[PDB]
């Protein structure tokens, strides 16, 4: 039962971590069915982790490693630390070294449903939200083709306001909300305040015949 | 969201203009009603 | 400030002809009719033998910035209501 | 003389940038002895945010902390009288009364508690803070406390009845520092909307506004003669004239950068307590920084914690008690046996490039 | 030059301008005793008859323990006579009041001009 | 190097609105009071009804400019990096700030 | 779309519930203020579209883009008077910024109305502000070829800032004009300041250097090499 | 009792109650004391013109360094203006000895068995093994130096 | 190991010295009484 890693589980695994994060470890096995946390956590920690040095044995390594395997016998995580290298490489090469002396089908659904997560970021309460937004504009386009509708045959029905949900609830509607004006000042605009009025008459007189 | 921090705190000015209440605390009874004075 | 309150302002012919009338101060009264927030409502009678109590029925700072009377909101100039003033001038 | 008055005629003739130059130049300032470190005290299990003395007699002085306590300290041996609990959270300001004994204490657990300091325990308590304060000024002859805290609202408290009497709106953030003065205007406040308000309590609204700092007015202090409040914002430390609002004198603050206390003197030491560590002594009278100093943070401890948090001369004014972010009260201490020679202090030098004056 | 005063005349350069820089040894007195206790009988006075209100008005009969009839009405017709209504000790007092909740308009006639000084500011690109 | 303070940045900003300025006198020229109230402190000033509406008409038509300006900034903001996985145009805007910082 | 009156009298109403309950929880938050405030003036209704920029300002005055699209929103609208006690408000809340002043300035460029901007100069080099406004006073007279007016504005200038590149200034200002007269006037009031004023230590080494050279290499154009000679001697004596 | 209640069925209740601070909301509250001396500190010392989108980064910083803290991650932000580094060391030096002298406190409190919650044994729990590993991690790195 | 300038002292004060019953303000007593 103990599986092995394929390089699909190795993508998902790597585009796990690269968003939730190197410690939500029951996040990632979520998306990787047939694998742990605790496997999920070991093989970031002791492969994929690109900080991970997996290259060649330059002579002061080999001589440094020869040296540390001497002087700490058998610490392989503190030489590891000491080599900065990944533990069972570093026992690797310790046991070359030293002979050197010489005498689809699922997977894709997983992966769909990893892709599928990973964009998905909201959550119940911001897609209930969308989904309320969406029915509650979907109930005001109803509501408005409706008195168009019973325009065409020349009734008018009035929109509806919205209910009050408190006792002070405000019509923002009905009056300027908290008339802050603005501080008298000397500059004399009373021509400037008589040509808006008219624009803006003009404006509602316009909304009435050719609806903006 | 929904789980925030604050911008600003909540300003006295807002509840300075309400009208008051005149609920009687437990706390606010009449106790230590004299001061002393120092020498 | 709750301690310091101006007079209310009532009309001459709201307080009617005789020289001395006994007015009532209820420091929290009713509500203002425009404002609909608590002031002192005085209320009073013309003679002592009347059967008609007059009461403030708007507090003095709506009735300030109105320039009116508290009792029946009329201009405490030109004695003509608020609609006709504002038609006039 | 200054032939500039014959030539570049003015309209003023103290409005020139040079007129204003060679006057500054003509007037020296007092020399004040330099001071040193007499004694470092440890002890709290946190910061010490707030210092308090007592006002008849200076045996002891009380050391408000962010352990939650308030200890009290023997302020000539420097040893330890007692300590005292009841705050859940740390103690923001500590005033003591000159007329009475009471220590008023105060926390940002949104709770102002008298103390009783015949009995150590403590008395009525004060309620109506929205969020946690951070400052007690104790009126003189009205039995009044003046608190504010992250409210924006200055509260004004009865002693005897427990009511928040008088509350001032003025301000736009949280209020740093509030001082009482006996005459209007009766309380001096510190915001971080970069003002300072003159209050009047009688009507309830501001006398005076005072918009010369550029940032948040972190720290007042009164000064015990002379009728005037020093205001620091966190580069420029500015003496103002009260009952006229008037801005008296530029401090040489410069290079500082967010002064966490003030304290006057009597001989007019001023004190400006520095969030670096560095603290800096200021001639009241001429603006001139004449000492500056840096403590030792601890013999373990961050090298961000070397910065004073509050500050007190005692009543003599020989002694400057300054509670510091390094757990720990460092009793400063005027060097005698210092003459003008030996020690002048900081050079005299003005420059009209920094266009402080 | 036709408009000279009408720019910005709520701030002058004498605002700016310290006093102490003409000389170090200007006097600015302390508060005379004459003056404190003007100010703290007149301050006293107006904090006593805030408590009394606040007590007054508190419905706890156990505060009365702890604490005007004439007003010319219009001008020289009426003199009124103003009285309290002895209330019914079981109807609530204060009928108009409720735990209503207002907003303040902000009432500025004045400008205050935010006098800082100045125009360093070079960045280091740091910060 | 440096950014530009806000100083310099209003005066350079004020210099090219007179340069601006000048050359709309240049090409007019090629192409072809105050009264103060007695009754209140209201003051008065005669205008032509030109020049407000040439300085409404620059400043609708600078505020086009640079809403096109950045309009077109955005679609080629959104068009030039697809190296790194993200997940909508928010992770690609904020992974372009970290690519700022370096 | 908006078919009717009613429809749009319906469209105000939820876009002013949405943007206000933004607003009431959010104090602060500048740019929703402004797109809320845009808004009221694409419905053409500027009395409520002054007043979300005040409320905006009750919050945050000190926020300069809300100033300037304040600004703007009664200048695209043709409101001058509007603007110009607002500019007002603007340089007497805010007398540092200067950007409100050369937003002031731009406009009644724009109406070319130039004293109004002379007597806007005035009062705000009267604040002492820096030297990026004398320059760009010394360029409006230029624009408006009031060599009497500018001369006094450097006479006031040297006053402000004490100091060679503003006293050096006023010499390529008249060195470019070739008034030979004026310009060993303004040379001889430059070096007697700085004898005079010595004690004061206001002018560096380096400093006094630049004023004894450009003094006297001007001499030099001016064909008398014995005067240029002399101060030399002079300002050796003078400074040692 | 009944005054107060008759008074809220005439009147309604206060908009203007105000919660005290008491055991439940004493960590919460002690946050935003924390993250409001932060805010001050740090904007005192910005260069000018900026306020609101800075305090959203900043106090991020804060809270990664107090996990990194609290995990014994030592916390290097790579190009960090290191006066702010000063500063949040220095604060979150301070949330370490309130945060460790109540772990001290409480667990004396649960050893003589005068009223400990349910929640604050597994919160003690908690706070002690983080400080066994810190002592063992410390105890670990001085021994290799 | 010193400190500071070795003339400062340094003192660790861990336990109060007087008791917490200890007034910290005599009570002023006008009369004495002999009750
Ligand atoms: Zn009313
Ligand atoms: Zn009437």
């Amino acid at each position: 039962k103990g599986g092995v890693w394929t390089n699909v589980e190795d993508q998902i695994l790597k585009a796990a971590v690269q968003k939730y994060g190197t410690h939500q470890w029951s996040k990632v096995a979520s998306l990787l069915q047939k694998k742990t946390a605790r496997q999920s956590e070991l093989r970031w920690n002791e492969y994929l982790n690109p900080k991970l040095n997996f290259t060649e044995f330059s002579k002061e390594e080999d001589a440094q490693l020869l040296d540390l395997a001497r002087e700490l016998p058998n610490q392989w995580r503190t030489i590891a630390d000491m080599m900065a290298r990944p533990a069972q490489v570093c026992v690797e090469r310790y046991n070359r070294l030293l002979e050197s002396e010489d005498s689809e089908d699922e997977e894709k659904e997983m992966l769909a449903e990893a892709r599928a997560r990973l964009l998905n970021t909201q959550g119940k309460k911001a897609t209930r939200k969308i989904r309320e937004r969406m029915l509650e504009e979907s109930k005001r386009i109803a509501e408005l083709q409706k008195r168009r509708e019973l325009k065409q045959a020349g009734i008018n029905v009035a929109i509806k306001k919205p209910k009050k949900k408190y006792g002070t609830d405000i019509d923002y509607n009905e009056d300027i909300v908290y008339e802050q004006a603005p501080m008298p000042g000397i500059y004399d605009t009373s021509t400037e305040d008589r040509q808006i009025k008219k624009k803006f008459e003009q404006f509602e007189r316009k909304v009435n015949r050719k609806g903006l | 969201t929904s789980h925030r921090p604050q911008l600003e705190a909540r300003s006295g000015a807002k509840a300075a203009a309400y009208t008051p209440t005149g609920i009687e605390h437990a706390r606010l009874l009449p106790g230590h009603t004299t001061l002393k004075y120092r020498k | 400030d709750e301690i310091n309150e101006p007079p209310p302002n009532i009309c001459e012919q709201c307080l009617g002809d005789e020289a001395n009338i006994r007015m009532t101060k209820i420091p929290q009264g009713s509500e203002c009719k425009i404002c609909t927030l608590p002031f002192t409502l005085y209320h009073f009678k013309t003679s002592k033998r009347s059967n008609n109590i007059i009461k403030t029925l708007i507090c003095v700072r709506c009735a300030t910035q109105r320039n009116i009377c508290q009792c029946c909101m009329l201009d405490s100039r030109w004695h003509i209501p608020i609609q006709l003033r504002d038609h006039l001038i | 003389s200054a032939f500039v008055n014959k030539i570049f005629q003015p309209e003023v003739a103290e409005e020139l940038i040079v007129n204003r130059y060679e006057k500054l130049l003509s007037q020296r300032p007092e020399w004040h002895a330099p001071w040193k470190l007499s004694r470092v005290i440890n002890g709290h299990l946190g910061w010490v945010r707030c210092v308090a003395i007592d006002p008849v007699d200076n045996e002891w002085f009380i050391t408000g902390s962010n352990d939650t306590t308030m200890k009290v300290w023997d302020l000539a041996t420097g040893k330890l009288k007692t300590t005292l609990a009841g705050h859940v959270m740390t103690v923001r300001d500590v005033a003591v009364s000159d007329r009475h004994p009471y220590l008023f204490s105060v926390s940002e657990d949104k709770t102002v508690k008298c103390w009783d300091l015949e009995k150590n325990q403590i008395i009525r308590d004060y309620y109506g803070h929205l969020s946690g304060v951070r400052t007690v000024s104790i009126h003189p002859t009205l039995d009044l406390i003046a608190t504010a805290g992250r409210d924006s609202v200055i509260k004004l408290w009865d002693m005897r009845t427990r009511i928040p009497v008088i509350t001032l709106v003025g301000h736009k953030g949280p209020i740093n520092q509030v001082q009482c003065t006996p005459v209007d205007p009766q309380v001096v406040s510190s915001s971080t909307d970069a003002t300072v308000r003159l209050w009047d309590v009688v009507a309830g609204k501001t006398m005076k506004v005072l918009t010369h700092h550029k940032r948040s007015v972190r720290a007042t202090a009164l000064h015990p003669k002379e009728f005037s409040v020093a205001s620091a914002c966190t580069d420029d430390i500015r003496s103002w004239g009260l009952a006229e609002g008037s801005l008296l004198t530029n401090f040489e603050s410069e290079k500082t950068g967010i002064i966490n206390t003030l304290s006057i003197n009597q001989d007019d030491v001023l004190f400006a307590g520095g969030d670096n560590g560095v603290l800096s002594f200021y001639d009241y009278k001429s603006g001139h920084k004449y000492q500056s100093l840096a403590t030792r943070e601890m013999v373990g401890s961050l090298e961000g914690e070397r910065s004073v948090l509050c500050s007190t001369f005692d009543k003599t004014g020989l002694r400057l008690i300054t509670g510091e972010a390094d757990k720990s009260i460092k009793i400063w201490k005027q060097d005698e046996t210092a003459t003008k020679e030996s020690e002048p202090g900081l050079a005299w030098n003005p420059n009209l490039s920094a266009k402080r004056f | 030059a036709i408009l000279t005063d009408q720019i910005a005349k709520n701030v002058k350069l004498d605002d700016f301008i310290p006093k102490r820089q003409s000389n170090f040894e200007l006097s600015v007195p302390l508060p005379t005793k004459a003056e404190i206790q003007e100010c703290t009988a007149r301050t006293k006075s107006y904090i006593q008859r805030l408590v009394n209100a606040k007590l007054a008005n508190s419905n706890n009969r156990a505060s009365s323990r702890y604490v005007a009839p004439a007003n010319l009405l219009l001008n020289n017709s009426h003199h009124i006579e103003v009285v309290s209504k002895q209330m019914d000790p079981l109807l609530p007092r204060f009928v108009g009041k409720k735990a209503r909740k207002v907003v303040a308009p902000t009432e500025n006639d004045e400008v205050v001009p935010v006098l800082h000084m100045d125009g360093g500011e070079a960045d280091p690109n740091e910060w | 190097r440096g950014g530009i303070s806000y100083d310099q940045l209003a005066k350079l900003s004020y210099e090219k609105t007179l340069r601006n300025l000048a050359t709309q006198t240049q090409n007019s020229s090629k192409q072809d009071k105050v009264q103060k109230d007695t009754k209140t402190g209201k003051i008065t000033i005669a205008d032509d009804d030109k020049l407000v509406n040439k300085l409404a008409v620059s400043l609708q038509s600078e505020s086009k400019k640079r809403y096109e300006a950045r309009k077109r900034q955005m679609q080629n903001a959104k068009t030039l990096y697809g190296v790194e996985s993200f997940i909508n145009d928010k992770n690609k805007q904020f992974n372009e700030k970290l690519s700022r910082e370096s | 779309d908006i078919l009717d009156l009613e429809e749009l009298r319906e469209y105000q109403r939820r876009k002013r519930t949405e943007y206000e309950g933004y607003l009431k929880r959010n104090r602060l938050d500048m740019g929703q203020w402004i797109r809320y405030a845009q808004f009221e003036i694409e419905q053409h209704d500027m009395r409520r579209a002054r007043s979300i920029f005040e409320r905006a300002l009750l919050v945050d005055s000190s926020f300069i883009p809300l100033w300037i699209r304040y600004i703007d929103a009664e200048l695209k609208v043709k409101c001058i008077n509007h603007a110009r006690n607002l500019m007002n408000r603007a340089i007497s809340t805010l007398p540092r910024v200067d950007k409100l002043w050369y937003k002031y300035l731009i406009v009644e460029e724009s109406l070319n109305n130039v004293e109004i901007v002379r007597s806007l100069y005035t009062k705000w080099c009267s604040l002492e502000p820096g030297v990026n406004a004398w320059n760009s006073f010394v360029d409006f007279e230029i624009r408006q070829k009031n060599w009497n007016g500018v001369r006094e504005i450097y006479s006031k200038y040297v006053m402000a800032h004490p100091q060679m590149q503003t006293w050096l200034k006023w010499v390529r200002f008249e060195n470019r004009h070739g008034n030979t007269e004026f310009t060993r006037s303004v040379y001889s009031l430059a070096i007697d300041t700085v004898a005079n004023l010595q004690n004061l230590q206001i002018w560096s080494d380096m400093e006094v250097a630049k004023l004894v050279n450009s003094f006297a290499h001007w001499e030099a154009a001016q064909q008398e090499y014995e005067r240029s000679s002399a101060l030399y001697q002079i300002a050796i004596e003078k400074w040692p | 009792y009944i005054g107060n209640l008759i008074t809220r069925q005439f009147e309604g209740r206060s908009n203007e109650i105000v919660k005290t601070t008491t055991k439940q909301r004493l960590d919460a509250y002690y946050d935003l004391e924390l993250r409001n001396s932060v805010m001050d500190d740090i904007l005192e010392m910005m260069p000018e013109s900026i306020r609101q989108k800075k305090a959203r980064t900043i106090l991020q910083h804060l809270s990664e360094a107090w996990r990194c803290w609290k995990a014994n991650i030592p916390w290097d932000v790579p190009g960090m203006p290191a006066p702010i580094k000063k500063i949040i060391e220095r604060y979150i030096k301070s949330k370490a000895d309130a945060w460790v002298s109540a772990a001290h406190y409480n667990r004396e409190r649960i050893k003589r068995g005068a009223h400990v919650e349910k929640t604050m044994v597994k919160k003690n729990l908690g706070r002690l093994t983080r400080l066994w590993i810190k002592n063992e991690q410390e105890r670990q790195r001085q021994i290799q130096k | 190991e010193h400190p500071y300038g070795k003339e400062v002292e340094v003192l660790m004060e861990t336990k109060n010295t007087q008791s917490p019953q200890t007034p910290l303000v005599e009570p002023v007593t006008e009369r004495t009484k002999l009750q």
